[PDB]
């Protein structure tokens, strides 16, 4: 039970770190998509 | 108190039960790791070995000799020691006094037989006195002994029941904590997998948008080059 | 004596299991880091 | 009694380590299969 409590705390910390990394990757992907949409709008405005 | 302090990420009440094939693969990996490096007989977790019979502070040399004799027997459970002379306590029969036997030898044999008979009679009188004391106090002695044995058995049963109840309470608390942690971790892992898939989809959309933007930039550069050439 | 021998064997098996679990955890962490940092490159068709 | 308690603790730790190794092997196999499928597919 003591080992399971320690392992549960460690696994919760590791899962929180992995979820934070996945959320950071998703935020970076969203920022890249927004930048690509802005660049496409700028290119369409420049071409027209 | 146990000296095991290793921590392994195991959640029996939360994680799924491994299959027999998975357990066999884990055992094979453990056996490969055990064959990778030699075992340490001087491990700190392993306790010290038992000392010898001569090196024991509590074992006497006679006890050491008895232990060696018991270990030398092929069957230690059936290793029965030699009994004492119990035939001397029986009824002494009349000795066969031969006609050629001397008077002194016959007198010595008769004296030995009389001494054996007197010892047997004293033992029989002691047995009769002990039987009289048993007939006097046996009900009280048996009742007291049975009450003491029942009390000891009840105390042992109460201690075992208390230990089992404590183990059950600890198991229930560990199961509840593991179930809550496993539910939280399963939600977090599903969210992480969904976020990975969404990030992959967003990156694919960004790659398609970047390809379209590169095509538009190439078209604009070609138009600018054509306008520069035609001017 | 038999319990001491069994305890020594169990300690050796536990050390082996700890080493194997550490190696498997390192491999799984490397795989998870590769999958998480897997930036989607431009899937250009084979021209 | 001390040796039996140590052996019981070692057996429990070995069972926990076997379960953890099985879970880690399953996770690593799933990650490797996902990486192989992502490399094979290409389109997300």
């Amino acid at each position: 039970r003591a080992s399971e409590e320690q392992a549960i705390q460690r696994r919760l910390e590791a899962l929180r770190a992995e979820v934070a990394f996945v959320s950071t990757r998703e935020r970076k992907a969203q920022e890249l998509y927004r930048k690509l949409r802005d660049e496409l709008e700028e290119l369409r405005l420049e071409q027209a | 108190m146990p000296a095991i302090t290793t921590v392994h990420e195991s959640l029996p009440y939360i994680d799924p039960e491994p299959t027999p094939e998975q357990r066999a693969a884990a055992e094979a990996l453990i056996a490969e790791e055990r064959a990778k490096v030699p075992d340490d007989p001087y491990h700190a977790l392993l306790p010290p070995p038992l000392p010898p019979l001569n090196e024991s502070r509590h074992l006497t040399p006679i006890l050491q000799n008895e232990l060696a004799r018991l270990a030398s027997s092929p069957d230690p459970q059936a290793a029965k020691m030699d009994a004492l002379d119990f035939s001397r306590y029986e009824a002494p029969e009349m000795p066969s006094i031969d006609s050629s036997q001397s008077l002194e030898e016959t007198a010595s044999q008769l004296w030995e037989t009389l001494k054996q008979a007197y010892t047997a009679q004293a033992y029989l009188s002691a047995r009769r006195a002990h039987l009289a004391l048993l007939d006097t106090h046996g009900k009280n002695a048996w009742l007291i002994g049975n009450w003491h044995l029942e009390g000891e058995v009840k105390a042992v049963e109460k201690e075992l029941a208390e230990t089992k109840r404590e183990i059950d309470r600890v198991s229930l608390a560990r199961q509840g904590m593991q179930e809550a942690a496993g539910a939280e971790l399963k939600s977090l892992e599903e969210t992480w997998k969904a976020g990975v898939g969404r990030v992959l989809e967003t990156e694919a959309a960004a790659e398609k948008l970047r390809i379209e933007v590169l095509e538009e930039r190439r078209r604009l550069a070609e138009a600018q080059a054509a306008l520069a050439v035609g001017n | 004596a038999r319990v001491r021998e069994e305890l020594a064997t169990a300690l050796y098996q536990h050390d082996a299991a700890v080493r194997v679990i550490a190696r498997l955890t390192r491999e799984r962490d490397e795989a998870r880091e590769a999958l998480a940092r897997l930036t989607v490159t431009g899937a250009a068709p084979a021209a």
